[PDB]
Parts: C-alpha cells; structure tokens; sequence
C-alpha cells in the first residue's frame, strides 16, 4: 500500500514462513530416526523365539 | 536467513521456456522460408495508475458474482464473512403455475394469498429482492425440521438482528409452495460466499464468489472491520455430518430439502451434508437415513452440489458466534471449494 | 453502538478551538456522547486500563540424528541419484 | 438418577480428573445427622463416584 | 508451536500447526483489621495528656 | 480462450459483411476444434446428413456432437470463436446475446435448435457466398427443458386430436409460444420425427414392463417388494393397459434390450445439458432479449 | 479492482472517505428562492379504490362486478385488466400526456 | 511412588529472575507440601535424601508503569508489559522463527533460609510442613 | 489437477515396472480422494467384496461407488492419476488411451465397462507383490449402454427362469459399425443382478403416470404409420412389443387444468430416460482432439476433455 | 463472553518461553482463546 | 512440489531413501517387556451369523 501498516503485516509473514521450513526440515530428521526403527523392528524376531 | 539444504529453499522462498519461446520464433527475422545461397494523496494518484502498470504487465481459483438487492429477506450485515447465500427467483408467478402442476385436491390459490400477503407484509423499481440467506432458511424452517432450540437460537439471532413476520409470512410461503408442487427448490439455487455487502438505507450491494476457495478472498482477521471468516454450518441443527463411518478423502457440501407431505403438513427441512461421496451415490444414502417418503406424489428431497472441501478436519462445530446478542450452534467449515452443482431431484 | 465515551485525557491537550459560544443541550442530538456537568462530577476523574501481562513463546527443538544412540546401526550416506537409480543390490561372499 | 446433573457436565478427561480434585459436596460435616448442603457453604471434597 | 514428523506411505501428510491461547488473570483481595481503641487514640494523639 | 479462426470465403457482398458483423456474440457449432476452419464447415448446410436439412431431432442430434463456439471478434475474412468446451470451468467469460427470455444473473443456458420459436426468423442467409446460418437460442435450462417437453406435447395432441399448452408466464410477461399462421405447421412438420421417437419409446416402455412384471414374480425378494411398493399403481396401471390394449421372454428380453438403448439415447438428446452459466458482475444482473451477456463455461 | 467483463477488462477504482460536521451548532443554511416549474399538472385525478385490495367486496357477486366495472369504466388510472394477483395493479398509459 | 509424583506434571516457563532453589548451585525445580506427620514419617525413613538445610531462594519482581505506558492508559486507555521493548523490536523491524528475546536482568539478591530439600530420583525438591510456621495458632484450617 | 499419487510398494520385478510403463493413460478406480494412497487399494483385490470377486455386473456397481481416475505418469516410486470426477480441471484435455476393439470418433461421450469381450487382454499380473489390475474398458456411451443392457437382461431371462426350451436368443452378440463383438458370458450373482433388476423394475414405473393412458391410446395410430411411411417404420423394431402390444381417455380428468401429458413426459424422461446412467456409469468425457484427427484407432490415446 | 483475543504483534516479543513441549489442544479451554492453526492461516495479518 | 490447494498453496517435501541389511544373519532382535493395557474387553460377545 505505502502505509507503515503494510510492512509490519510482510514482516509478520515471513516470520510465518521460515517458522514452518523449520518445522518442516526438522520433520525429515525426525522422520529418519523414526523410519529407523520400523525397518529395525521389521527385521527382528522375539527374543523368545 | 539461509539455509543448510539450498536447493528446497530456492524453490520454496519462490517460464524460461516463453523467453525460449520468443527467442527462436520471435527473434529470428524474416521466417518463414528460405532463399538458397503531494505527500499522500500524490502518493495514492500514481500508485493506482502503477497497480494498473503491474497488473496491465500480466494476464482461475476465484468467482466473484455481484447483485442488487433489498434488506426485507436476506440481509448482508447480520450475516458475516462466511455465509451461503441462496437466490431467489421471479416472484412474478403468485402460483400463476399454481394453475398447472398443482394436483387437483389442491387449493393452488393458496400460494397466491401466502405469497401475496407476504408482499403486504414486508411494487416493482428501483430494485428488486433477490438473495436468501441461508440463515433466514434456518430460522423459518426450525420449528418445522427436527431440533428446537438449537434451532430457535438461529432463529433468535434473525428476529433480533435481520421480523418475526417476515420469517412467519416466508414460512407461509415455504407451507403454501411444499403444498402445491412447486418447492423451495426451482427455487432458491446457491448463490456465493458473501464477500462484502456495501448497503444504503434499504438497498444493498452483495458481493459474493460464484465459485473458487473462500478463504482466500478479502481475507485478512476478518473482511474489513468485522470478524474472521469461515463457511459456518450455523445449525449444530444443520451440519449433518454424513460419514459416520470415514477415511480420508475430500469432504463434500451439498445442500438438501427435505419435505413433509401430510406426514406433517409440507415439512420444510433444509440443511447440508458432508461425506466422502460422489453426486451418484448421494441419492442412494439419501435413501437411507431418511423415512420422510411420506405419499400420505413421491418426490421427499432435492439437492444439488455446492462443493468441495479438500480436507476432511476442519469440521469444527461451535455454538459461539454472535450475531447481535443472540448466540448460535455454530459449526466452521475450514476451507472450501465451491462447484455450483445443479439440482437432481426425480424422485 | 452505546458510544465509547469522552476522552478526559487528550481533552486537555486540545488540537483546535471552538469558536461559537451556545447552549449545547438544545443541539443536544448532534452528537455520539454528551454530557452536562454543572460544574463538577465525579465521572471526570475516572480512569481504567487492562494489560497484557506477558507473552510465552515456544523454542522448536531441533533434533539432528547423527546425535544419537540410534545413529550407531546404520551406516547413512547421501547418495542423490537414488531417485534415478532403479535397483540396489549388495552382494557378500562369505 | 438425576440426569439434569449427569448430562449438564461435560466429556472431556482433562478437566474431570481436576475437578474431581475439588467438586463441592453435597453434604455437610458440620451437622449431627448428613444434611443437604446449605447454600452459603462449600465443602470442596474430592468425590471420585 | 509443535514439531512434527515426516511420515512415509499412505499416511496422510502432516503440515506444522501452532497454537495460540490466552488466559485471562484471575483477581482477588484480601482483608485484615487491626482496629484501635478509644482510651489509645486520646493517649498517643497527645489531647489526654 | 483457445479461439478458432473461422475462416469467411472468397469476396462476399457488402450487405452480407455486415449482416455477419451483427453475428458477433452467437454460438456456432464447430466440428472439430482445428484452429483453423472453413465458414461452409460451420454453415447449416453442413448439417445435412441423410440428404436432408435435418429436423429439430437431427438437430439436437449434431447440437450434442459438435463443438458450440461463441462468436468473439467477427473480421472481414475470419470469424473469431471461442469454443465453450474448452479450458478450464468458470473461466473464459465471453459475451452471448440474448433471444427472447430474460436471462438473469445465473440459470445456465442451454443452446437449443431454432426452430422451436419463428423458425427462418434466425436464418440469417448470406446470398453472395451461397451459405445460410442458424444459431441456436440461449435459454435457462429450466426453461429450455420446459418448452422442448412442452412442444412435444402439443404435437402429441395433434398427431390424434378431434388447455393451452402455448402461453407461457415467464417473468413479467406472458410468453408466447405459438406465433399462430402457418408457423405450427412448420413448427409441429420438424418435431413430427422428434414426437414419434418420444411417443414410440412409451408406448414400447409400458407395454414391455406391463408384459414383464406379470411374467416376473411368479418366478422371492423380487416378487414380495415388487408388488409391495407398486400397490394400486404399477398393478392398477397393468390392468387398466391390459384393458385397452392386447397383451413370450425370449422377444420380451431382446425387447428390453433394444428399448433400453432407444431409450437412452432420447435422454441423451433430450435434457439439453447446459453449456455455460452467466455469472455476472458490475453488470444489470439480468440480460434483457438482445443484449450481451457474460457467460461461463460451466453450470 | 479488475475484473475481466464481456469482451473486455473492466478496472473499478474506489476511494474511501469519511466526514464529520465541525461545528457544535448549525453551520449551513439553504433557502428556496424560487420555483422552476410545478413537475405536476395541479389537476383533478381522484383515487381510484379498485386498484388495491383490502376491502371485502359486497357479497352478492352481480352486485360486486356490476359495482366494479360501473366505476372502472373509463378511469383515468381505471385498472388495466383483472386485476393480477402480483405485478402490479397496472394504471394503463395514454398516449400522450401535457 | 514419589519419582511418579515429582515426575508427572510438566515444567513451564523458565524464569530466570527466579532463582529460587538452590544448593552449591543446583537448582530445585518443585516443591512438596505435606503435613506435618507424613514430611516427618517420610523423612524417617523412604526419601530422606539430604542437601538442604539451605537454600539461596530471591526476592521480589516488580511492575510499574512508566513513559508511554501511562498515556496510552490514560489516552486510549490500555497497557502492556515491558512496552519498551515490545516497542523497540517491532519498530526496529520497520527499518533494520529465532524469537528469543525474552527479557535477561537482574540476577537478584539471595539469602540463606534453613530449608528442606531433598533428591527424588533425579531431582532436587523442597519439603514443606507450613502447619507450624504460618497456620500455627491462626486459627486457619490447613490447606 | 489435484493429481492423486500412488506408491508403488517395494520392488515389483523388472518385468512388472515394464507392465507398469505402458499403462499410462489407462483408468483406475480409488476408493476416496486422497493425496497419500496405497498401491493395493487400487488393484483388483480391493474390488473383493467379503470373501468374493464380484463379477461383471458386481464391477458397474463397484465402478458406480469410487472414482475414475486416468494415469497421466508413473515413476519409479508413484502412479500419477487425476480423478476426473474432481480433478478434471485442466485447460486442454488428459490423455485417454483407447483400450477397446472400439473407436472412439469425435465427440463420442465416454463412459468406462469392466473387460467384456470375448477376445480380451486385461489381466497386468505383477508377482512381486501380490496385486493385479483390470483396467476398465472405456466405449461410447451408445455402445456401453447396450452392452450394460445386454448382461442385466442376460442376468435377468437366466433368473425367471426360462418352462420355454433351453435354446434362448443371443443377447451375449453386438454390432459396432461391422464387426460383431462377443460379450463374455460367465457368471451372473445373485445381488449383483437383483440391484440391476430392483433398480431398472423400480424406474420404469415411476415413468408411468395418469396422463401415460393418454399416450398408450396412441398405440394403434402408431402402427398406422409402421405401413405408410418409410421412417416410423424403421422406428418400429422388427421385435417391437408395441407391435404384440396391439395384437382409451377413460374420462377421467380431474377438473381439466393440469396438463398430463406435459407431466407424463417430464416424468417418463426423468425416471426412464436416464437408465443407462443409473444402471452404469454415465459419461464424464468425450473425445476431442485439436489436431484435427477425427477419431481414435483402437490403441491410441484420445485426447479427452470433460462431461458432454 | 466473546472472550478476548491473540495479540499477534506482542508475540514476536516473548516475555519468556514455555518450556513444556506437548500436544496443545487437550487442554483446550484452560484458555478463554485458543485457536489451532495448521500449516497458517488468513487469520493472523 | 507447489500444486495449489484448497484454501492456500502447498509445498510438499519429499525425498527418496533406501535401505538394506548388512547382517549375513538374524541381526538385531526384540523383546517383549511388560503389557501396558489389554485393549479388547476380553469376554464375552457371541457371533451372529
């Protein structure tokens, strides 16, 4: 627009954004440790047997 | 502010092939064939005439529709910014038609006078009333469908903000026409969303989407100084939430009547639906769950398709939104798509 | 709307004058709010406020799987054609 | 077998276990026999049932 | 805000969400008397002496 | 948009150029969606089929085969159209015109042969290159359903006669359907086809259940619910037929066979399924006869 | 605003505004000074009742539609036809006026 | 049963103007109030884990309203904590994810106060009776 | 285009992600709308009903329930498929390829069929994992509605069932322009001919109305055109019930303003004229093609664009 | 009550910062405004 | 992957991954410790046929 209203709201956006690439490039590091562990469980069998 | 993993972002904090395009056609020469061998106000002035730079440099998921209308039925500003709004149309035929398709037994002047007397109750001009409100439906049907006072908080809300009469005479009018074969439908199809009103006095100017997402449109907190936006059921009395049983697919938003042929005297029953089910097996479900058949012609419901809702979660229901002082079951739908759809009714 | 009220405060620092001396009470519905103190009342003197007594934010935490007890039975390496590739094999000769 | 008290509460879990750390009583341990509780007096029990 | 994990499969994919909520403070006052008597006012005021 | 540039033959008089610049905002059906087609490919003498102009049937017929196009930019020696099949829905808004009813701010029109109102009166003839064009009146669905059934149904009463079906209230004015003269004898001569295929497919549709049910139930769940639901209806129905009429599963279900096809295939011709829809908008909301309307790809 | 109308594009500009009256008492005045022309032929056209319905008729039915029409005869706003129940009551039009 | 109960609830809002429990460093993250007859039976015998007897707790945080936070309560009328800052930084941003301002001062004055802390499982926690040294003789029922 | 993904589940042997590559523009049925799905909701096994395979009507009524979704792409770890009872919003027309003895021309609607002719390919066995896929044979909707009534009325004449010697007609033969197309004639189930016949019993009465009387009266002025008119004679099939059927007002009319034959075929063209949409599934496209090609050989991809 | 809502500019500023990570929204109304936002929504500019 | 959406603009991240097991045999293992809850009721329905 050209008011200083118009900036503070872009400025409010961006803290959106790279709020949730942090939350997203987080998940494939969390993914990787958690998709260990299924392919760890799909190759064990009971201590029993 | 930079990342580890560059090529997601360049991507994501954001063709080729048109300037490729122009360069071997338009660059090339002569083709084809072949021969062988002033501080604010100047500011605003020359930012329009530059939004028309921008936007005359370019150039699809948005729909607005506009229309006149007047304040007796629907009402833009006791509604908000998500609303279904029905139009509503040629109120020449005071059951003219009644004449015809109205079976014999049948006092085919009743519309006439129903209709009629609400004229006098709330001539031809400047304007013309068009634009139902769904709203104005839930509240003149609800005494007549199935919950009350959950139903009678919307119809508290449209009494204290929108007359008693009016949905008193309208509700006349939807007995006199569920009476004589001519329904509520072939009539009153889907209309928009209620972008932004714009009223004067007894006219009104309702912007509204034709179809596209509704979320996207004014948007901000709320459209201009009012309150948020949603598509809100407004019945925790309509939101009949089909899928009972459900996996994830698209929700869907249709929109149904449902009648009363003696069983009660012309039941008026008008509410939504959301399920996972394509318009072909809407009609068998409706079958089913529903026992209004009632001959006491066979024809119980009508509806016709208003949409998408390309996330099944958003159904929040919330008997919290007010609308004056009046405060009803409010369910919020987040996110919409709208397809008009078209009404199939046979049977 | 039931009107907001006057401001006292910013009534003290005017930005203008009044340049008419009249009864008001006659054009008494010219106007959002009105008031007529005969000389003084106790309303003048009444201020109120209410606060935002904090903001809690959220630290996401970031976890890196090299740093790990996990990271110990595997071995990982970056292999980026693996969307081209088509089979993996792994032969041992024991 | 009042239900007027039964259905007016609410389901939710999270708040049923804190309120059942304080739910007013419906008696009175002042009294000789067990009275009805008198309106200006709360007892704060904890009452699972 | 929540951290999230990036599943594999026909797992329906999860986007961050964040969570905003406001309580409002609860207010009170509290109460002592340590009222004087009559014969002390006229002793320490001087005026009785 | 996708426009495809109709292409105007070799020099045509000035009468005729200006009577094709009257012409912009009128649906054309086009063949294919080449980019570039012939005028004589789109003319109503490319509607000849079985050596005949064809009826309002053989009408419906190409109406449902080819590709109506609005016309955008009419150009002395190419004709703009902007097929309405093509692209996205709710996008491409091009101007129609409006013949006869209103047309309010939505309702969908559904583009239906000429002849159903003054039949020449659209003909639009172009002397010089030796062509004619009729374009299709733009009216609602439910309006457009609601004559097409209409006529039908005079031309049942006339093909044995010994309440008026012809005026129409629709909005502020009553509708005119008959334009009297000889106009209905041309009128009902080109439904003449359409009416039999509608008269043959009752009267073969009835008698073939009317013969099915009784030759069905007697030999369970069929039986029980059949008769259940169809009391005093389906069965007083068989006796009353039964009554002025005469009465074999083997030509029963090869019957059933060629009747569920015909059948169909009229269902097909019949209920004119919309091509576009108006969304209107800084517009009047309503297109009196005659003038451009915004319109839509779909419903 | 653009929005894309029939064969065009169609940019609407708008401008919000907003006003108070400065002034704690009356700041304007206006006076008519002078008549341009009456806008109506100062005449004699009586009210005509059988345009409107709110009157229960008489109730012997010839004495109802002999009444009707001896008074609808020639009426300058007279109804047009029976009177429709919706459209309007339809005051018919002359052909020219002065 | 108490590593169930120290450990079941969940922390919240580090405060670092409190530094309230402590112990050659080592700060206490809970408290146990109890009665006088379980504090006593449960230290004889079960927990009697041990590093108290002192503890540096703080002293008192304070609020008031000064510069802008006056006229916009008195114009207006509405105040905000800390407005100087909140002020500062969003303005800050109209020129010039990781929020982490918070607000760091003071280090506040400690004492020694004989206190009771003991070590449930790996935690430290104040035991505290209060029946004798504030409900004593008040004639106060006892929470 | 809200293109649905489908993961391809493990390793499918060399030989069967070849299966796979040339069954682009192919359909498939998913039963949802989703984003995230699952290679074995698609295949053929999910069509399983408890404990059985429905048969070739069983499918039409699987294929009314989920949606038609053409693949657009498959890479090596998902199959992109558009579901064109959504997603059909596209500016120029998804790739349909024609599998079927059948062509298309220009225009034809196009309305899917489970495989049913006798002479027919559509089994795409892959053994890594266990899972198959019967692609849907798309046809025009005039030929898909009278193969659709060539198996109910199969399934129905077998269920009288036909006292009348054991030799009936052929109803399992078709004629596409020459040609003649065999049907495949295997099992017919109880439920799955039961919702065929309840649904075709249900909606040919309701067709029938009181102003209906008023048409049948017609029926001996109809065979008075058989014999003096060459058309109206063609009309008439050889196999006309009609004809048997004449082998009247009754008074009646209820205070004379209603207008019964208006409301007979309003009626009639409601519940009877829309048949082969609810004993199949109706269209939801149609060949186009920009190129200017007028058909589609038996095998090529047709170019489609939405509902006719 | 219509209770009151979130000041989004006071965020960006924390006065401190919750140390509990857990899934919000079981503990729905300890606040008198709660609101869930997903990915983000319109309702926050 | 930008795709629209309903409502906004997705981007959907993804990444291939891979995997295999070096064990020449029966590597890692899994045990069962204690139950947390039975889940099903644990008595009592017939079947209905």
């Amino acid at each position: 627009d050209g008011t200083g209203i118009s900036l503070h709201r872009q400025l409010r956006a961006i803290q959106q954004l790279a709020r949730n690439v942090q939350a997203v490039l987080g998940a494939f590091e969390r993914g990787t440790a958690d998709q260990m562990l299924h392919v760890l469980l799909e190759k064990a069998p009971p201590l029993a047997l | 502010t930079k990342p580890l993993p560059t090529a997601p972002m360049a991507w994501a904090e954001s063709s080729p092939r048109e300037l490729a395009g122009h360069a071997p056609l338009r660059r090339v020469l002569r083709p084809p064939i072949a021969r062988r061998d002033t501080r604010a106000t100047r500011d605003d002035t020359e930012q329009a005439v530059d939004k028309i730079l921008r936007g005359a440099r370019r150039a699809p998921r948005y729909h607005l529709t506009r229309q006149v209308t007047l304040t007796d039925l629907c009402q833009p500003n006791a509604e908000r910014a998500g609303a279904l709004l029905l139009a509503l149309r040629h109120p020449t035929d005071l059951p003219h038609l009644a004449r015809h398709r109205a079976p014999p037994g049948r006092q085919t002047e009743r519309l006439a006078e129903a209709w009629g007397q609400l004229l006098e109750a709330s001539e031809s001009g400047c304007a013309r009333a068009g634009l139902v409100s769904f709203n104005f439906l839930v509240a003149a049907c609800t005494a007549a469908y199935d919950a009350r006072d959950a139903a009678e908080a919307v119809r508290a809300h449209i009494t204290t903000n929108y007359a008693g009469a009016r949905l008193d005479r309208f509700s006349e009018c939807l007995r006199a026409m569920v009476h004589t074969h001519v329904f509520p439908h072939e009539v009153m199809r889907f209309f928009g969303g209620l972008v932004s009103w714009v009223t004067q006095d007894e006219l009104a100017s309702v912007t509204a989407v034709c179809s596209g997402p509704q979320e996207a449109t004014h948007t901000g907190h709320p459209g201009r100084p009012c309150s948020a936006v949603t598509i809100p059921a407004c019945a925790f009395v309509d939101l009949d939430a089909e899928l009972c049983l459900g996996g994830p697919g698209a929700a869907f938003l249709y929109l149904v009547f449902t009648y009363r042929q003696c069983r009660d005297q012309e039941l008026c029953c008008v509410y939504v639906v959301k399920s996972q089910l394509p318009p072909r097996g809407l009609e068998a479900a409706l079958e089913r769950l529903f026992g209004r058949l009632r001959i006491t012609t066979c024809t119980y419901a009508a509806f016709a398709e208003l949409g998408v809702m390309p996330d099944d979660s958003p159904r929040c229901l919330h008997r919290t939104e007010r609308f004056g002082a009046v405060g009803v079951p409010v369910v919020i739908l987040e996110g919409v798509v709208w397809r008009p759809g078209g009404w199939r009714a046979c049977a | 709307r039931d009107p907001p009220g006057y401001r006292y405060a910013a009534a003290m620092v005017p930005t203008g004058s009044i340049l008419s001396t009249i009864e008001v009470a006659s054009h008494r519905r010219l106007f959002d709010f009105f008031a007529r103190v005969r000389s003084d009342e106790n309303s003048l003197y009444d201020v109120e406020f209410d606060a935002l007594l904090g903001s809690y934010c959220n630290t996401l935490s970031l976890v890196r799987f090299l740093e790990l007890g996990l990271s110990v039975a595997c071995v990982c390496t970056k292999f980026p054609e693996l969307a081209y590739m088509n089979e993996g094999r792994v032969q041992f000769e024991v | 077998f009042t239900a007027a008290d039964i259905t007016a509460k609410h389901r939710c879990l999270e708040r049923l276990i804190v309120e059942t750390g304080s739910a007013v009583s419906t008696a009175t341990a002042a009294s000789d026999v067990q009275f009805k509780r008198p309106p200006g007096c709360r007892e704060l029990v904890e009452d699972p049932c | 805000h929540q951290p999230l994990i990036a599943r594999d499969g026909p797992h329906p994919v999860e986007q961050p969400v964040h969570n905003y909520m406001t309580k409002v403070i609860d207010r009170r006052a509290l109460n002592a008397a340590f009222s004087l008597a009559t014969e002390a006012i006229a002793l320490l005021t001087g005026e009785a002496l | 948009c996708f426009e495809a540039d109709i292409a105007i033959p070799s020099g045509i008089s000035r009468p005729d150029a200006a009577a094709l610049q009257r012409c912009e905002g009128r649906v054309v059906f086009l063949p294919t969606i080449r980019r570039q087609l012939a005028l004589a490919d789109v003319a109503h003498e490319s509607f000849v089929s079985g050596g005949v102009s064809p009826d309002t049937l053989g009408l419906l017929l190409a109406y449902r085969r080819r590709f109506p196009a609005v016309i955008t930019r009419v150009l002395p020696t190419r004709i703009v159209a902007c097929p309405v099949d093509l692209g996205l829905t709710h996008a491409g808004t091009v101007n129609l015109r409006n013949t006869s009813p209103v047309d309010l701010c939505n309702g969908d029109p559904v583009s239906l042969v000429p002849p159903v109102f003054e039949g020449q009166a659209t003909d639009v003839r172009l002397e010089s290159l030796d062509l004619t064009l009729r374009f299709p009146v733009p009216l609602p669905t439910p309006l457009a359903r609601e004559i097409v059934a209409r006529l039908v149904a005079r031309g049942i009463r006339d093909l044995n006669p010994d309440p008026d079906l012809n005026v129409l209230y629709y909005n502020g004015a009553r509708l005119s359907l008959v334009a009297d003269v000889q106009q209905l004898a041309s009128v009902n001569t080109e439904l003449r086809s359409l009416v039999l295929n509608m008269v043959y497919s009752i009267t073969e549709g009835t008698t073939l259940i009317l013969t099915l049910i009784p030759r069905l139930l007697a030999l369970g769940y069929v039986n029980a619910l059949l008769q259940m639901q169809s009391v005093t209806r389906e069965a007083a129905q068989l006796i009353h037929p039964e009554a002025p009429m005469l009465m074999r599963r083997l030509p029963l279900y090869e019957a059933l066979v060629a009747w569920l096809a015909h059948a169909g295939q009229l269902g097909d011709i019949l209920a004119l399924a919309p091509a576009v829809r108006v969304c209107t908008f800084d517009g009047a909301a309503v297109v009196q006869s005659g003038d451009m309307a915004p319109v839509i790809r779909y419903p | 605003a653009r929005h894309e109308t029939g064969g065009g594009v169609n940019f609407t500009l708008t401008q919000p505004r907003g006003n108070v009256d400065l002034g704690v008492g009356y700041t304007a005045v206006a006076a008519t000074a002078t008549v341009r022309n009456p806008v109506t032929d100062m005449g004699n056209l009586p009210q005509n009742f059988y345009l409107g319905r709110g009157a229960p008729p008489l109730l012997d039915n010839a004495a109802a539609v002999y009444l009707r029409n001896a008074v609808v005869a020639g009426n300058r706003l007279g109804p047009a036809q029976p009177l429709p129940v919706f459209g309007c009551a339809q005051v018919p039009r002359r052909a020219g006026m002065d | 049963w108490l590593v169930d109960l120290t450990t079941a609830t969940q922390p919240s809002v580090a405060v670092p103007r409190l530094t309230h429990a402590d112990t050659r460093g080592r700060p206490v993250d809970g408290v146990l109030v109890t009665t006088a007859a379980i504090k006593q039976r449960l230290l004889q015998s079960f927990l009697k884990v041990e590093d108290t007897e002192a503890d540096v707790p703080v002293t008192y945080g304070e609020m008031v309203l000064n510069g802008a936070n006056l006229v916009t309560a008195l114009v207006m009328g509405k105040a905000v904590r800390s407005l100087d800052d909140v002020g500062r930084h969003l303005l800050d941003m109209q020129e010039e994810n990781r929020e982490t301002l918070d607000e760091l001062e003071s280090a506040p004055q400690t004492t020694r106060v004989r206190a009771d802390l003991v070590a449930i499982g790996d935690r430290l926690v104040f035991l505290e009776a209060l029946e004798k040294r504030i409900y004593a003789a008040t004639n106060v029922p006892y929470p």
